[PDB]
RNA sequence: UUUAUCAUAAAAUAUAACUUAUAGUUUAUGCAUUUUAACACAGAAUAAAUGUUAUUAAUUUGAUAAAGUGCUGAUAGAUUUAUAUGAUUACAGUGCGUUAAUUUUUCGGAAUUAUAUAAUGGCAUAAUUAUCAUUGAUUUUUGUGUUUAUUAUAUGCACUUGUAUGAUUAACAAUGCGAAAGAUUCAGGAUACCUUCGGGACCCGUCUUGAAACACGGACCAAGGAG
RNA sequence: AGCUGGUUCCUUCCGAAGUUUCCCUCAGGAUAGCUGGUGCAUUUUAAUAAAUAAUCUUAUCUGGUAAAGCGAA
RNA sequence: UGUUACGUGCCCAAAUUAACAACUCAUGCAGAUACCAUGAAAGGCGUUGGUUGCUUAAAACAGCAGGACGGUGAUCAUGGAAGUCGAAAUCCGCUAAGGAGUGUGUAACAACUCACCUGCCGAAGCAACUAGCCCUUAAAAUGGAUGGCGCUUAAGUUGUAU
RNA sequence: AUGUCGGCUCUUCCUAUCAUUGUGAAGCAAAAUUCACCAAGCGUUGGAUUGUUCACCCAUGCAAGGGAACGUGAGCUGGGU
RNA sequence: AACGCCUCUAAGGUCGUAUCCGUGCUGGACUGCAAUGAUAAAUAAGGGGCAAUUUGCAUUGUAUGGCUUCUAAACCAUUUAAAGUUUAUAAUUUACUUUAUAAACGACAAUGGAUGUGAUGCCAAUGUAAUUUGUAACAUAGUAAAUUGGGAGGAUCUUCGAUCACCUGAUGCCGCGCUAGUUACAUAUAAAAGCAUUAUUUAAUACAAUGACAAAGCCUAGAAUCAAUUGUAAACGACUUUU
C-alpha cells in the first residue's frame, strides 16, 4: 500500500455520467462492489446511490461519519470547508476551464493568436548564450556583440 | 428484463348460482403488465387448477418498492431448470431494489448455470435483517469499518480526441 | 503530411494489440488518413507465447501442393504480420483496396525520418487498457523469430543505435525547453504583452 | 424529478439571450453557487468554417445494394448525433481537379480546370456523428477518402 | 469471491535492509546482495516503517490470492538466503559401478563419469552463483549451494534428470544422483 | 424511501476521556512524542447511526395517462390543360354606418364588461331506470329553481395579392438568353463507345423435383425452316 | 413412334397439376379435381334484408386416439 | 423520401454502446445464432456458483510429535496367520483411548500403518451431491476454413438496456 | 458413354506409430519383448505360386505397421473378369 | 499457494523430440530493391547532363477570397493492473539509473489536441488583403544582413551518402530588415449594383512540382543488340566466350 484510490467513506468522487455530471460528491456508505451511496449537498446533488462505474474517485479524503443522512453530511461538509478546497484544486479549475474552452465567442480566439506572435518574436530574440552546447563566440563584431549586449545593459553601442 | 414488481389477483369465473371463488394473489417480477398476468396463471396453476380463460383476471396492479434508497440485504430462494436437472438455490443479493435484486439475479443465474429466464422460477422474497446472512461475499459489506480500495479504472475511449496525443497513461499517480 | 488531417500519422506499435490496431488503421486508410506504423516488433498479441506460436505454425501447414509458389506467403516479419492483419480486413481484391494498402507503410524498429517524429498512441489498440489483468500475452517479434524471421537480431541492433540518437536529441530538447520557459517568464511581467493575453485567456493552457 | 428537469431546462433558454424568463442558475463557471448543471460534453475533430473537413468515405448502402442517391459524410468535428444535427441543413461542395476546361461565362468565368459539385446536408446517419448528404450531382465515388467540403451556409440562428 | 483484502507479513531481521523500488527488492545483509523480480505478479509492498514489510492483495479472486503468499515466502527466502544461505545435498547411489563426480571451483559444469560404467560423459550446465562442494567425511555426496533457492535446487535437479537410467529397471537400478535433503547452510546457533 | 421535526430502543457508522503496540525520531533492551486503511461500542456523552411508532416538506419519488398549451429544425414530394365537354364556391380579414364604460399603448387602435335566443357544465331540489351496496356513490332519461362561466345563433353589404376549393409552389428576385440568316451562353443525358468508382451479373435451349453444372445439342454467321 | 430433340414477334391480365378412377394400364390416355375463357340470371349479395355464401362463436350430435387401466372383460 | 425483419470491430450497410452483470484462457475443428454441416457415454481438489451432512472452543479441521496393548498364537481356515490370503465372527479388561482389527507384508513370527484418545495447532475445514464453461474423452486422410481477418475485462458464451 | 481388376510405373498425405528419435508403463533384474505418448521427418523390402488385391510360403534386415485421392488403360499390359 | 500444512502448477520459473523453424541446401521477387561504372552519337554538329535550375511563356497541384493553413522538433526505457508519470533536498549514475527523507498528475473530473510543447499558425501586415498599406514620434523589452578557411560527425524501402550538419577561427562592411507597445500623418483596395450576393461560383498573390517554343546563362564525350565467333552452351531463342 503506497496508496492508490480507495472507494472510501469520505473519499469523494466527481461523477461523470449523470444529471449530476461534474458535481463533486462524497461517499456516504459502501453498498456492493458496483455501487456506493453518494451525497453532495453543497454541490446540490441530492442523495442517491450510484454506480462506481458512473463515478470515478478523487484524491480528497475527509474524516467522514460514514452512514450520515443529508443533514449531518451538509454539516460535515461545510465544517470541512470542502467546497473551498475543491476550488483551490487546480485540476478542478482545469475542469471549469473546459466549460470555458467551450465557444469563447470567436472574437476572443484571435485575441490569443494575434498577440501570441508578440511572444513568439520575443523567444527567438532572447536566444543563444549559456554554457551548454558551446557557447561562444568572439565575433566578427560590430553589430553582433552589440546585439548580445542589446539584451543586457543596453548602453552604448551599434556600431 | 426491466424488473417491475406486480400484485396480480385472479378468481376463476363468476356464476350467480355459484358464489365467490376464493381470490388468490401473487408478487410477480415482470417488465410487463401482461407478463405479470402470464407468470401469475402459471404459478397459480401449480397449486390451484385455474386455467385462463376458465380463469378470471381480476386486477393487475404494480407494487411500490418501500425503500429504494434503503441499503438492504435480500435472500431469494429460487428454483431453476437444468437440462436433465431441476434444483433449488438460496442466494443473497445486496441491492437497493427488490426489483434490482431480481434483475441482478436473472443475469447471475443466466451466467453461471446457463440459467434460462424461462427456466427460472421465483420462489420467495425476504429482506434479511441482521447476521442471518450466510452470504460470505455479502457479510463483507456489513463490516465495521468499511473503507475498501478502488482497484483499477476504466479509460473512456479515448477521450474527446479519437487521436489522444496525451497518452493514457495507466499511472494515475 | 498534407491531409484530411495529417497525411502521415506515425503510430507506436508498442503495447498495441495486433488486431485491435489493424482494424482501426484499416478504417483510417479507407477514410484517407494514410498511416505509418512503426515498432511492430514491440506489437503484442494476446494469448500466451506458446499459444500464438502454435496458431502461427498452423499457417505454414497451408501450402498449394502443385506449385507452392502460387501458394500462401507465410510472412515472417512482424511488420509483414501486421501488414497481413490489415490487408485481410481491407478488400484487397478491389482496386480501391490497392489504393488503401499503398496509403499504409509498416516498419519494424522505427527508421528514417520517423524517429524525430512523434509516435502517436491509438488508445483503443492499447493492450494495457483493453486487456484484463493477469492475462498472459505474446509479443509478435518473439513469434516472428520462431516462424523463421531472420532479422530479430538485426533490428535489435538497429533499434539500439536509433535509441541512442534519440537519447541525445531528448537530452538537448529538455535542456532547451527549460530555457524557453524562463525566457517567456522573465519578459512576461516586465511590461504587459504577455500579461494581457495569458490572463485574458486565463483557462488552464 | 420530471418537474426538476422542467425547471432546469428553463434556465439555459433564459441565458441564450432571452425571451427574459427563469434564471434558476446553470454554471458558466465561477459561479457564486454553481458547478451545477454540468460540464459540456464534449466530442470533437475540426475545420470548421469554410468547409467542415468532411470525408466522402462511402455511399449510403444496403449490405450489397449500392444506393448512391444519398451519401454518408463524416463531419470531422461531429462525434455525436447532437453535433451532426448542427450540420443538418448546410450546403456542401466537392472541389476537385480536371485536366480539361469545359465551362465558359455565366458566373464568374471558371477556367473549369477546377470543378465543383454542389450538395446539401440532410439527416443524421451516425450513432457516431456521420451525416447523410444529397448532392445535386452526386459525387463519383472516386472521391473516397477524398476531402469534401461543407460551408456553414445554411445556418439557422 | 473477489475478496477485497488479504495481507501477509514478512519479518525482517535487524542485520538486513530490504529496499523496494517497484517490485524489485534489493536486500543487503551480511552474506551479501540478493535481487529478485516479483515484476510478473504485480503485488504491493508497504513498509509500515518497520523492518517488517507487508505484501498484500486487493480485489483479486482466488488465483491472485494464492500468488501473494508465493511472494511472502519468496522474500522470506531472500531474507533467509542472505543470513542463513540455502544448501541442497545429493547421494550418488551405485550398487557396484561408482558414479564418479569430478570438478568444482565453480566454474564446475558437473562431470559424471562411469555411470553405469557407460563410457558416456554427461556434463550438466552449472547455473550462476550456485557452487558445488564435495562433502568431506560423507562418501560421494555432492552439495549444491547458493543464496538463490530456485537456482540451486534446479541445478541439483538437472544432474538428477540425466542420469535417467534408460531401458533398464529404475526400481532395481536405484542408480542415480537423487536429491536427499533440502537444508540451510549456516544458522541458527553454534 | 427522502427533507424538516418528536418520543422510545439506542448510540451496533462516526465523533470521544483513556488504554496499548510497531516505527521515523527522541530519550536511555526498554520508554517518551507523533504518525500508522496496526489498536480496544473504551468510560460518561454527542450527532436518533440504524430500527419502530407519530407528524411533514414548493409533499416526495416512481410510473402511467392527458392539453394545438406554446414552438423550432431538417428531409423528399407539390399532376395544378381550374372550362378537351365543365365549375371556381365557402370562410376569413379589412372598411361602412348602434352607443357606453374601464384599462393598456398612450398615436393609430386593441381587449373586457353592460342583451335576447338555444345548447352545455358546474350548485340545490324532485321523479324514473339500471348498477356498486345503501354510510355514500355511479348510470341512462326527464323536469324544476338559483347563480356563474363557456360556446354557438340573432354579425348584412362593399372591397380584398386574405384561407381552403378536396394532387393549392408561388409571392418576391436574381442570372443565362431567344441576340435575323448567323449563332454565344446555360441546363440536361450509361446513345454507340471510351474513362473513373461501387454494387450486381455463373450458359442458353431442354427433359427434369431441382441446371452454372464434372447433364445433353449448340465453333461462328447468313438464308430456308415446324400447330 | 405413347419416344427424343426442336418449333418461328411482343405486351397486358389471370393462372395450374403431378391427384381420383379405369385401361397388357405403370414413359400414355380417357375421366373426375384443380385452370382459363365465353358469358347468363339477380343484385337490398345493383347501378343515380325479414335473400345468402362461408369462417368464428353459440347451441345440439358423433368418435376409441393421446392419456389412463390390468386389485375392469 | 420515410420506417422495418436479420444484424451492428472491420470485411459488409451498421454503436469497437456516449449501457450492464456474470462465465470462459482453450498444444493441433476454445468458441462463435434455429434448420446447420456433428459430438457422447463416462471423468476432473481446473474454475465458478448451488445443496445437504459434519468436527468444535470441554482448543477443533489439515499437518507434525506420541500410544495403537493386554484377558490371549482368545480363535477356524494349517498350506501358513498372535490383528491383518480368507471367515463363524467380536465380548471384557486396563483404561485417556486402542478393532479377537483399515491396510504394508515375512510363508510365518516380527517391524510399518490406520481407527480411538492425546502435546502442538486454540478457528477453521472436511465428505457426498447439482451443473455451467473449460479441459479429458474427442484419432484420418490434397492446404482450409465461426464465410474471412482477427478476437482472450471478446468481436465468445448466458442474460439485460438503448 | 465418367475408360473394370490386378500387376508394372509414379504421386502426396494421413495416423489409429511396427521400426528409428526423445519419452512415460511393466508381475522389464540382464537380455528381450509388450503397453502408452509427442511424432508420418525417415523406413516398411527380394522372391516361389496365384490374374489376384487379399492370401500362402521362402530368405535377410533391429523392424519387413495400417489407411486415403473403387489413383493411375490419348501410360502399359489386356492376364482374370 | 489453493488445502496454516503439502505438493511439477494455480501465478512465476528450468531442461527437454528423428518434431517445428532457421542456419544450411535449392528456384530467385521476371521490372522487389541496393551498390557501382561508362554515360553517348563527335563537330560542317550539336547532343545529353546539373536542371534541383534561371527568363518570356505554358501545364499541373496547394491554398482556393492573403491563408477561410500546417507541422519528417515532439510527453521515456519497461516489467505492468497497487502495475505507475515527476520534482526537489542528501547520496548515486553512462542510463527520468540507484538509495533514504518530504511531496506530487492518488488508471477522478482532469486530461487528449496543442504547452503548437526549438511556445505554429491566420503572423509580417500600426487599415490583416481575389491591392499592398506607405510615411512621423516616444519610451521599454530588444532584433541583426553577407562571405571564406580548418577540425571532428552523421545515413535501417529513402524525395540528390563525389550529400547535408555542428563547432572553432579569420575577413571585412550593404546598415538590407527592424518587431511588439502607445501615439501622429495620408491614402488606393474596399462602395464585387446588390437590396435576392452565393451559384455556372472565381482568382491577383503565395508555396511546390513539371514543361519547353526560338534564345540566354554551367558540364561531358557510352554502349547494347544483330552479323561474324567459342563450347564450358543449346531443339530454336538464350547462356558462356570473341575480334
Amino acid at each position: 500500500m503506497p496508496f492508490e484510490r480507495f472507494v472510501q467513506t469520505g473519499r469523494i468522487a466527481k461523477a461523470s455520467a449523470g444529471p449530476l455530471k461534474g458535481r463533486l460528491v462524497a461517499i456516504v456508505d459502501v453498498i456492493d462492489q458496483n455501487r456506493v451511496l453518494v451525497d453532495g449537498p453543497l454541490t446540490g446533488v441530492p442523495r442517491q446511490e450510484y454506480r462506481l462505474n458512473n463515478l470515478h474517485l478523487t484524491k480528497y479524503r475527509i474524516k467522514f461519519p460514514y452512514t450520515a443522512p443529508t443533514r449531518i453530511v451538509r454539516k460535515a461538509w461545510t465544517e470541512s470547508d470542502l467546497k473551498a478546497q475543491w476550488k483551490v484544486s487546480p485540476w478542478s479549475v482545469k475542469a471549469q476551464n473546459i466549460c470555458k474552452r467551450s465557444s469563447l465567442n470567436d472574437f476572443d480566439r484571435f485575441k490569443l493568436r494575434y498577440a501570441k506572435r508578440q511572444r513568439n518574436k520575443l523567444l527567438t530574440i532572447a536566444f543563444n548564450t549559456l554554457k551548454k552546447r558551446t557557447k561562444a563566440d568572439g565575433t566578427p563584431r560590430v553589430l553582433k556583440k552589440d546585439r548580445r549586449e542589446r539584451l543586457r545593459a543596453e548602453k552604448a553601442k551599434g556600431g | 428484463g426491466l424488473l417491475k414488481e406486480y400484485e396480480v389477483v385472479g378468481r376463476k369465473l363468476p356464476s350467480e348460482k355459484e358464489p365467490q371463488t376464493p381470490l388468490y394473489k401473487m408478487r410477480i417480477f415482470a417488465p410487463d403488465n401482461i407478463v405479470a398476468k402470464s407468470r401469475f396463471w402459471y404459478f397459480l396453476r401449480q397449486l390451484k387448477k385455474f386455467k385462463k380463460t376458465t380463469g378470471e383476471i381480476v386486477s393487475i396492479k404494480q407494487v411500490y418498492e418501500t425503500s429504494p434508497v434503503k441499503i438492504k440485504n435480500f435472500g431469494i430462494w429460487l428454483r431453476y431448470d437444468s437440462r436433465s436437472g431441476t434444483h433449488n438455490m438460496y442466494r443473497e443479493y445486496r441491492d437497493l431494489t427488490v426489483g434490482g435484486a431480481v434483475t441482478q439475479c436473472y443475469r447471475d443465474m443466466g451466467a453461471r448455470h446457463r440459467a434460462r429466464a424461462h427456466s427460472i422460477q421465483i420462489i420467495k422474497v425476504d429482506s434479511i435483517p441482521a447476521a442471518k446472512t450466510r452470504r460470505v461475499h455479502v457479510k463483507q459489506f456489513h463490516d465495521s469499518k468499511i473503507k475498501f480500495p478502488l482497484v483499477q479504472r476504466v479509460h473512456h475511449k479515448g477521450n474527446r480526441k479519437l487521436f489522444s496525443f496525451r497518452k493514457p497513461r495507466t499511472y494515475f499517480q | 503530411m498534407t491531409g484530411l488531417t495529417n497525411r502521415t500519422v506515425v503510430i507506436d506499435g508498442r503495447g498495441h494489440l495486433l488486431g485491435r490496431l489493424a482494424s482501426v488503421v484499416a478504417k483510417y486508410l479507407l477514410q484517407g488518413g494514410k498511416v505509418a506504423v512503426v515498432r511492430c516488433e514491440e506489437l503484442n498479441l494476446s494469448g500466451h507465447f506458446y499459444r500464438n506460436k502454435i496458431k502461427f505454425l498452423a499457417y505454414l501447414r497451408k501450402r498449394c501442393n502443385v506449385n507452392p509458389a502460387r501458394g500462401p506467403f507465410h510472412f515472417r516479419a512482424p511488420s509483414r504480420i501486421f501488414y497481413k492483419a490489415v490487408r485481410g480486413m481491407i478488400p484487397h481484391k478491389t482496386k480501391r483496396g490497392q489504393a488503401a494498402l499503398a496509403r499504409l507503410r509498416v516498419f519494424d524498429g522505427i527508421p528514417s525520418p520517423y524517429d524525430k517524429r512523434r509516435r502517436v498512441v491509438v488508445p483503443i489498440a492499447m493492450r494495457v487498457l483493453t486487456l484484463r489483468s493477469d492475462r498472459k500475452y505474446c509479443q509478435v517479434g518473439r513469434l516472428s523469430h520462431e516462424v523463421g524471421w531472420h532479422y530479430q537480431d538485426v533490428i535489435k541492433s538497429l533499434e539500439r543505435k536509433r535509441k541512442a540518437k534519440l537519447r541525445v536529441t531528448l537530452k538537448h530538447n529538455r535542456e532547451l525547453k527549460k530555457l524557453t520557459v524562463k525566457a517567456r517568464e522573465n519578459i512576461a511581467k516586465a511590461a504587459e504583452p504577455f500579461n494581457k493575453i495569458i490572463k485574458s485567456y486565463g483557462y488552464e493552457v | 424529478m420530471a418537474d426538476t428537469q422542467a425547471k432546469s431546462t428553463t434556465a439555459p433558454k433564459a441565458a441564450k439571450a432571452q425571451k427574459a424568463p427563469k434564471a434558476v442558475k446553470a454554471p458558466k463557471a465561477e459561479k457564486p453557487a454553481a458547478s451545477e448543471a454540468k460540464v459540456s460534453a464534449k466530442k470533437y475533430k475540426r475545420h470548421g468554417r469554410l468547409f467542415a473537413k468532411a470525408v466522402f468515405t462511402g455511399y449510403k448502402r444496403g449490405l450489397r445494394n449500392q444506393h448512391e442517391n444519398q451519401a454518408i459524410l463524416k463531419i470531422e468535428g461531429a462525434r455525436r448525433k447532437e453535433h451532426g444535427s448542427f450540420y443538418v441543413g448546410k450546403r456542401c461542395v466537392y472541389v476537385y481537379k480536371a485536366e480539361t476546361k469545359k465551362c465558359v461565362p455565366q458566373h464568374p468565368e471558371r477556367k473549369t480546370r477546377v470543378r465543383a459539385v454542389w450538395g446539401k446536408v440532410t439527416r443524421i446517419h451516425g450513432n457516431t456523428g456521420a451525416v447523410r448528404a444529397r448532392f445535386n450531382r452526386n459525387l463519383p465515388g472516386h472521391a473516397m477518402g477524398h476531402r469534401i467540403r461543407i460551408m456553414l451556409y445554411p445556418s439557422r440562428i | 469471491m473477489r475478496t477485497i483484502n488479504s495481507n501477509q507479513c514478512v519479518k525482517i531481521p535487524k542485520d538486513i535492509k530490504a529496499s523496494v523500488k517497484a517490485r524489485v527488492v534489493t536486500i543487503t545483509g551480511t552474506r551479501g546482495t540478493l535481487k529478485r523480480s516479483f515484476k510478473h505478479l504485480a503485488l504491493d509492498m508497504y513498509m509500515p516503517d518497520k523492518r517488517t514489510l507487508k505484501v498484500e492483495k486487493w480485489f483479486g479472486t482466488k488465483k491472485e490470492l494464492a500468488a501473494v503468499r508465493t511472494v511472502c515466502s519468496h522474500i522470506e527466502n531472500m531474507i533467509k538466503g542472505v543470513t542463513f544461505g540455502f544448501q541442497y545435498k545429493m547421494r550418488a547411489v551405485y550398487a557396484h559401478f561408482p558414479i564418479n563426480c569430478v570438478t568444482s571451483e565453480n566454474n564446475t559444469v558437473i562431470e559424471i563419469r562411469n555411470f553405469l560404467g557407460e563410457k558416456y560423459i554427461r556434463r550438466v550446465e552449472m547455473a550462476p552463483g550456485v557452487t558445488v562442494v564435495n562433502s568431506t567425511a560423507q562418501k560421494d555426496e555432492l552439495i549444491v549451494e547458493g543464496n538463490d533457492i530456485e537456482s540451486v535446487s534446479g541445478s541439483a535437479a538437472l544432474i538428477q534428470q540425466s542420469t535417467t537410467v534408460k531401458n533398464k529397471d529404475i526400481r532395481k537400478f536405484l542408480d542415480g544422483l537423487y536429491v536427499s535433503e533440502k537444508t540451510t547452510v549456516v544458522k541458527l546457533e553454534s
